[PDB]
């Protein structure tokens, strides 16, 4: 029996042990896929700008559309520094605010998550609140409704 | 209800400010396009920097492709030892039934 | 690279001229795309405001579905949470039962 | 969310519209000088093959 109580510690423990390397491999696979898809994106241009030096009659078109494309993300960046009131900001580091600020709105959310569900019980007409308020009244004696 | 009310719009901030920093996000490349917007604006015999560009993400894609290998290296690697512990806790609760 | 190499006299002297090709290309390609067969350089700045305008009221509405879809989800979330609990407490039951 | 996904795509299209007409803008002044005209195809054929 005591044997038994040891092994059903160690398998405990292995379950800590699984959750933790299941998580580092969700990472790890996540940062995979990143790069997988960075690595793409980087030889994707990398082709692009041989085609543009092979095909010079391309005629700076494109060159066009992408200086078009960064007076765009400048624009972006300085009205996200507005929005979220971050002169403090850089491309680089703004992922860093975005997962903050992911977190602030995960919070805003359940806040007004659990702020719906109260709304929406209060739907119960006057009586309800009454009528508890009194048996609780009678029950203990006289209790303020807010510590009802 | 009021307190409801101010915590919408509190979220709706959230939300606004997410997206644009999502938006920045997906204009990080964009922001490469830098050396594109001067290299435009030279506006005459421009091939030189089109191969320097071209060397420059010959060299940023090498090094994505050994960040990669050796990202693919460490999730290999945890993806074993994940895998030994699944061994390993199978092992121990069958003798655990067993017992 | 030898393509690049052999077209390299070629395109060197572009004398600006074949340039604004790509502005009637461009201008093309909206016509299309924006359904304005009318879409005049000269008019297209009202139609650019326009569609702006169109598109920030898009983000906007896309914003209000988005908070109530993540009140929502998440709602899913922790009714999800409450069956899990239940389960490992109790055993399977169907979420009525919960 | 099948609704917020709709409005994701009408959200794209008002996106890249808004793009091309930018473009639109933004090549007016090429547009401007839309009279020149260049020498072409003197060594097409190579090229193309």
């Amino acid at each position: 029996q005591e044997k038994i109580d040891r092994y059903q510690v160690d398998l405990e423990e292995l379950s800590y042990r699984l959750e933790e390397q299941t998580d580092v491999v969700e990472e790890a696979g996540e940062l995979q896929a990143e790069y997988e898809a960075r690595t793409e994106a980087t030889e994707q241009e990398v082709d692009e700008l041989k085609s543009q030096l092979a095909d010079y009659q391309q005629a700076l078109d494109v060159q066009q559309t992408r200086a078009i494309q960064y007076q765009q993300a400048l624009q972006a960046l300085e009205r996200a520094r507005e929005l979220c009131r971050l002169p403090d900001l850089s491309v680089d580091n703004a992922e860093e605010w975005l997962e903050t600020f992911q977190a602030k709105e995960q919070q805003a959310t359940e806040a007004l998550l659990a702020l719906e569900q109260k709304l929406s019980v209060a739907d119960a007409a006057h009586n309800q609140f009454e009528q508890a308020y009194q048996l609780v009244k009678n029950i203990v004696g006289e209790t303020s409704r807010s510590e009802a | 209800q009021q307190d409801y009310e101010t915590a919408k719009h509190s979220q709706h901030q959230a939300k606004q400010q997410a997206f644009a920093l999502v938006e920045i996000v997906q204009r990080r490349v964009h922001f490469s396009y830098s050396d594109s917007a001067g290299m435009l604006s030279e506006n005459a015999d421009l091939n030189d920097k089109l191969r320097q560009r071209l060397e420059h993400a010959e060299s940023d894609r090498s090094r994505a492709r050994e960040q990669l290998r050796q990202q693919q290296a460490q999730y290999s690697q945890f993806n074993q030892v994940l895998a030994s512990l699944k061994s390993s806790y199978e092992t121990k609760q069958d003798m655990l039934k067993e017992l």
